[PDB]
């Protein structure tokens, strides 16, 4: 059996109640949410400072906590892996974490540790090393949050090329490492687009500096997005199993540039222009034939997508694009992802209703139990979670293309979790 | 064991001399046409080429292998091959016994009737215009005109046309043939007999030697206005002497020649404004000329036969002499076949003899080196285009290639062949090579159906396809293997003498044969496939060409190093990451393709002979690496990657370049920021011919100091992204002599926010000589930029324009030869009222324009 979609035209009656109860509770207060986009759901009154103090005693809270898994980490290990070392590294993240400094002794220092950490006998102790990395870089956002450092600065430190080859491998890795497992269980991994990672409010700060480079300098902005997608088909997210046409090497980057600065390259291509654009052709082939396999049309959907949104123009050609009609359907799986991703982040949300569920659901060092969110059912929750969960599946329901060569990709993903969350809200609803 | 050693020697050198004399007489024999041969001396020739095979693997193996089992083998296979060879004779001299020519088949087509022609009227009339052209062309000087391109064309049809409709407006005209071997005596009579049937009746019984040939034809000639064709030229000494009877001048007079061969074209005519290359028809005319020749009143096609129809005029390419044969073919005058056996035929008489005879005169008139290259192209699948690197690495890996002087590189012999085969109208060059050539080359399908048939006769390939060319039905030997349908299953088990293979399949069941078997290979092609890993790669000891591109090869065994003859390595989109060390022992070996991704050992220093290097790495590599890179002296393409490479030591890489002394082309690729190598006072290579630097994200400073035309005299090709461009850069740039193509960027433009500033050129006339395009991206200026009329050879300009100027003249006048101009305003300082203003302004500034250009505002 399949449950029948939601149907209701969204109001602002109910939109008052669901905004002022994402506004209160704490995992939705920092993340935004695709309803944004519909007409009146409006009247957000929210200020960040009190969210960015909460963030300060989070970063707070988990360092320490860190570091007093790291002391007894040094007391027993099984092949010493010169754990003090690490510890050193938590310390000097503390010292600067908690003083005001002149800027440039900050850059320095930041530079300095980021810079040794960058050089596996345990998996653990790459995810403390991988963890102390993201720590760092957070307390880099919240201190130029803090207004303690300029614009300036804040470009000349994250401009350079060794910073952009970090920000990209931190992004991906954290990424997989806090949320592979849960994605898996959820069935939606085959659904990860480094597109939407900058979504949650684990990974916040990092659409700060996208903005920022938006701000000041295109170029870098999409020349990390070309880099963030290669490392995630590198460490594999998305497996293609034979090889990547255009996003590992150096010299298919400069050919982009290049077109991007003058377009007409295109009428008169060179050959890497020409085989480019034979690539091209073929993946969107291979993307818009129903009956080739689901995990092929995905991977060619993610390439095409990345290559879309960050050098606009290149994908495109006038003629067959009416007879096939993919724009829209490109958007319609964009969309997919991104409501995808919002259901499983309610999902992980439900375990924190379980009465015995101390253990964080997000990952390590996700949430520092000094507040480890309760298991109280407050009196609108058990209302507004239902109820936003059918205007999501509304909402969804209207901009989707209905035909079977794209309802493989969109429809039966929607359908499968709404039975999934449809069967699972109850039992967890009683106990 | 000594006396062994020397039997040997004297075996071997004896049969290096009979090899020798076995090829010239088996090139003497395969030049005469198959109607002319009798059936014994065909037989004899294919038993010589038989065991001229044999002899050629005896001397190869002991080459390469010097051991007593070995020369005990050795002279085991000697006298037995020594034993057939006076069996072979004998038998020859025992059946010996010693016991009209035909027409031209091309000499009926002249008198085909007039209203059987489709498409002439255009191109006749324009080559009328190409011959009169304005209305005192009566008093212009002579004037010669070429016809060229492939046989079948309709070259001599259109002469013939031309020449019945404007012979009233001359005095005297004559239209003569000349063959391929022709003798000078003939060709000057048949003009004498043309020029007055009346006066010179008798002049093909006169006995004269040329000269007094050449003076009548002078002397009638004398006061008056002449029409001559001359058809179907061969080579040069004809033209040559030909030439001479046109010696003096008289204004008005006229010449047409028609020939198959590019450079006698270039040798008839003065400019290459007076020569006209024909093309195929059209596809509508194709399809009416079909129409009419088969359905011929009633011009209707049955539906059924539409898309065997269209596929099998795509097979005909446009040709008139396919179509026309094809045709005929198919219209079997009783009854039209059968739309099943329309199919047969695609997939598949007197016409088809003439046909084959006729095409055949460009293969019986190749030098004699160069009709096995040609053969070669028979392995390759129908419709698809060749790399031509790769058939040059194949040719010369196969032994095709070869000369005696002391100071010649094979590359470029195989590259001259190439270029020949291009020159006399054989295959369609197709796009430009990232070395400055050509990058492709296409066949026709008549052509390669003829080639097929033609190799396969002499067992020099065998294809295997499942539908048609099967298995050989009785052949114990074969040599080189063609695997294109997957579906089949090889024995392999007979096929002791092999010496290449190639396989075509995606498919999983390619992979499925045994190779280890084949112990004596030289080239072994596997591109594309899907292989996964291959160990037996050694043991192989005979290879000259190992092709591993795009393959899934993970990692290769540590055993290489036994490959002591091995020209080319290609390993490229492989998985490899790290080269075993065992490669730096490979003393022979001329080109190395690798990726910028792998990791090279140390001792890279001892591969002399190296000629061709993609993409080093340099990366976390140290000082003696980039020492050592300055002793390949002999090299000739070069590409760099400076990924992670300290640019700290930059010196030492400038000096290790310098010192080669040949090299052509040169790429240097950086991610970004400023290049920090190639500094002043360098003193680049002589020979260097072209230059790229293709990051276009880092910049040089202001300009490097050896660009002056004295230190670079050859160049032809640049490609360079400045930090800011100057004035007085554009000048030096005027100053280089050859420098057909150019291209520049504006760094600051883009990256930084630096506005377009208008260059000016001044101090001189004929800046830019041979210069055909030329992009100015980032900085432009059409009229200040080229004064007084220079660069008189433009064909294709790119420059940006700020709406801010819209009040400086686009006058494009100063550049006869333009043909097409792209531009891109910059409309953020200006308003719309002057941004379209200026649109409309250069859009009349380019239809003013005699040539008129094509636009592009972007
Ligand atoms: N426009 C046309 N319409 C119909 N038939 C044509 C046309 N052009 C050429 N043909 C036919 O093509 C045949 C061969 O053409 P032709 O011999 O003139 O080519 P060619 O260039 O002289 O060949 P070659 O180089 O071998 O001398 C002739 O029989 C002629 O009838």
């Amino acid at each position: 059996v399949n449950f029948p979609f939601p149907k209701k035209m969204i109001t602002e009656s109910n939109s008052k109640d669901i905004r002022e109860y994402l506004a209160s509770t704490f995992p939705f207060e920092q993340q935004s949410t695709i309803l944004d986009s519909v007409k009146s759901i409006a009247k957000v009154q929210i200020d960040d400072r009190k969210a960015f103090d909460l963030q300060l005693k989070f970063r707070q809270e988990n360092l320490a906590e860190l570091k007093d898994q790291i002391i007894l980490s040094l007391g027993a290990n099984n092949g010493n892996q010169n754990w003090q070392k690490l510890l050193d590294y938590t310390n000097k993240l503390d010292e600067l974490s908690n003083t005001k400094i002149s800027p440039e002794e900050f850059i320095e220092e930041i530079q300095k540790v980021l810079y040794k950490v960058k050089l596996s006998t345990s998996k653990l102790y790459s995810q403390f090393n991988l963890s102390i990395q993201d720590f760092a870089l957070q307390i880099i956002h919240s201190k130029y949050k803090s207004n303690q450092i300029s614009q300036n600065d804040l470009l000349k430190l994250i401009t350079e090329d060794e910073m952009l080859k970090i920000l990209a491998k931190t992004k991906v890795l954290t990424y997989k490492m806090k949320y592979f497992d849960s994605a898996s269980k959820m069935g939606i991994n085959k659904y990860i687009s480094t597109e939407m990672m900058d979504l949650d409010w684990q990974f916040s700060h990092y659409k700060t500096f996208n903005d920022a480079l938006k701000k000041n300098k295109a170029s870098d902005s999409s020349y990390l997005g070309w880099l963030t997608h290669g490392y995630s088909i590198k460490y594999g997210l998305s497996p293609n199993n034979e090889r990547s046409m255009f996003f590992q090497d150096g010299r298919k980057y400069a050919e982009l540039y290049a077109f991007s600065k003058s377009p007409h390259r295109k009428i008169i291509p060179g050959e890497h222009l020409k085989d480019l654009l034979a690539k091209i052709n073929k993946s969107k082939g291979i993307f818009l034939d129903q009956n080739a396999l689901l995990d092929k049309r995905i991977y060619a959907f993610h390439e095409l997508n990345t290559l879309e949104t960050h050098f606009p123009g290149i994908t495109s050609s006038f003629t067959d694009d009416l007879k096939s009609n993919y724009r829209k359907k490109m958007e319609s799986v964009s969309l997919t992802c991104q409501v995808l991703q919002e259901i499983g982040n309610i999902h992980r949300f439900i375990e924190s209703k379980v009465p015995y569920h101390s253990s964080t659901e997000y990952g390590l060092f996700s949430i520092p139990k000094i507040f480890s969110i309760p298991i109280d059912y407050k009196h609108g929750e058990k209302e507004n979670l239902v109820s936003y969960v059918d205007f999501l599946y509304s909402t969804a329901h209207e901009r989707i293309l209905q035909d079977n060569s794209i309802n493989q990709l969109c429809l039966d993903p929607l359908q499968e979790s709404l039975n999934r969350i449809k069967s699972n809200i109850p039992v967890f609803f009683n106990l | 064991t000594i006396t062994l050693e020397k039997k040997v020697r004297k075996g071997i050198e004896s049969l290096i001399t009979e090899l020798k004399l076995m090829q010239a007489v088996l090139s003497k024999v395969s030049k005469v046409p198959a109607d002319q041969l009798d059936e014994g001396v065909k037989i004899w020739a294919g038993n010589v080429k038989e065991l001229s095979y044999q002899m050629e693997d005896i001397v190869d193996a002991f080459m390469v292998r010097v051991n007593g089992k070995d020369l005990h083998r050795i002279s085991a296979a000697l006298e037995e091959v020594v034993l057939q060879a006076k069996q072979l004779a004998e038998l020859r001299q025992r059946y010996e016994q010693e016991m009209q020519t035909s027409v031209d088949p091309r000499m009926m087509a002249l008198y085909t009737d007039v209203t059987e022609l489709v498409g002439i009227e255009e191109t006749r009339d324009k080559l009328i215009n190409m011959l009169t052209e304005g209305d005192d062309w009566s008093k212009h000087p002579l004037k010669t005109i070429s016809i060229v391109g492939f046989g079948g064309l309709g070259k001599t049809t259109l002469a013939k046309a031309a020449y019945d409709k404007i012979k009233v407006q001359f005095d005297c005209g004559a239209f003569v043939s000349v063959s391929r071997n022709p003798e000078m005596k003939k060709v000057l009579k048949d003009i004498l007999y043309g020029l007055d049937k009346v006066k010179y009746e008798n002049i093909h019984n006169a006995a004269r030697d040329e000269k007094y040939l050449i003076d009548d034809i002078i002397e009638f000639l004398n006061d008056k206005r002449y029409l001559i064709v001359i058809d179907d030229i061969w080579n040069e000494k004809a033209w040559e002497l030909i030439k001479c009877a046109f010696s003096k001048k008289s204004p008005g007079s006229r010449l047409i020649t028609t020939t198959r061969n590019v450079s006698v074209s270039e040798a008839c005519c003065s400019s290459e404004d007076d020569i006209y290359r024909m093309e195929p028809l059209s596809n509508d005319v194709s399809r009416t000329l079909f129409c009419k020749r088969i359905f011929s009143q009633e011009e209707g096609c049955p539906q059924e036969l539409l898309k065997v129809s269209e596929e099998i005029l795509k097979k005909c390419g446009g040709v008139p002499l396919a179509i026309i044969t094809i045709a005929s073919l198919l219209a079997n005058k009783g009854h039209i076949k059968a739309k099943d056996e329309w199919y047969a035929l695609l997939s598949s008489n007197r016409s088809l003899e003439q046909m084959k005879k006729i095409l055949l005169f460009s293969y019986y008139d190749l030098p004699s080196y160069l009709k096995p290259c040609l053969l070669y192209l028979s392995i390759f699948p129908e419709d698809r285009e060749i790399r031509r690197a790769r058939l040059v690495w194949r040719w010369i890996s196969e032994g095709f290639v070869y000369s005696e002087k002391q100071d010649i590189s094979l590359y470029e012999l195989g590259d001259s062949y190439f270029n020949e085969l291009v020159n006399r109208s054989m295959i369609q060059p197709i796009g430009i090579d990232d070395e400055g050539k050509v990058k492709a080359c296409r066949v026709h399908d008549m052509v390669l159906d003829l080639i097929c048939s033609l190799s396969s006769e002499e067992n020099f390939v065998t294809i295997l396809d499942d539908p048609r060319r099967k298995m050989p039905n009785s052949e114990s030997k074969v040599r080189r293997l063609s695997i294109q349908n997957s579906k089949i299953d090889v024995d392999t088990t007979r096929m002791e003498h092999m010496r290449s293979v190639t396989v075509f399949s995606d498919n999983v069941v390619g992979k499925v044969l045994d190779i280890s078997r084949f112990k004596v290979l030289r080239v072994l092609d596997l591109e594309g496939c899907h292989v996964s890993d291959v160990g037996y790669v050694g043991n192989l000891l005979h290879l000259r060409y190992l092709g591993l591109k795009g393959t899934h090869v993970k990692d290769l065994p540590m055993e290489v190093g036994k490959l002591q003859f091995l020209l080319t390595l290609d390993l490229r989109g492989t998985k490899i990451e790290v080269l075993p060390w065992s490669v730096v022992q490979l003393r022979r070996l001329m080109c190395l393709y690798v990726d910028y991704g792998m990791k090279l050992p140390s001792g890279i220093g001892n591969l002399t002979f190296l000629e061709v290097l993609d993409d080093l790495g340099l990366s976390d590599v140290d000082l003696d690496f980039v020492k050592e890179l300055g002793r390949l002296t002999k090299l000739r393409v070069l590409r760099l990657d400076f990924h992670g490479f300290d640019q700290s030591m930059g010196k030492a890489l400038e000096e290790s370049i310098s010192n080669m002394y040949k090299l052509d082309s040169l790429d240097v690729f950086v991610n970004r920021g400023l290049i920090n190598c190639l500094s002043e006072h360098w003193v680049p290579p002589p020979r260097l011919c072209r230059l790229a630097f293709p990051s276009k994200r880092s910049w040089f400073k202001t300009l490097p100091s050896w660009i002056n035309p004295s230190s670079l005299p050859l160049l032809s090709y640049l490609d360079i992204t400045l930090f800011e461009v100057r004035s007085e850069d554009i000048q030096l740039l005027g100053t280089l002599p050859a420098l057909v193509y150019l291209e520049i960027w504006n760094y600051s433009v883009f990256e930084e926010a630096h506005e377009v500033e208008a260059p000016v050129l001044s101090s001189g006339a004929a800046l830019f000589p041979c210069a055909t395009e030329c992009r100015f991206i980032g900085i432009g200026a059409v009229p200040s930029m080229f004064p007084q009329g220079a660069a008189p050879r433009l064909k294709r300009l790119w420059f940006t324009f700020p709406a801010k100027w819209s009040s400086i003249g686009l006058g494009m006048r100063h550049l006869p030869s333009l043909q097409r101009v792209v531009v891109d305003v910059i409309s953020e300082g200006a308003s719309r009222e002057e941004a379209d203003e200026a649109e409309a302004a250069l859009r009349a500034a380019a239809e003013d324009h005699p040539n008129r250009p094509i636009l592009d505002i972007w």
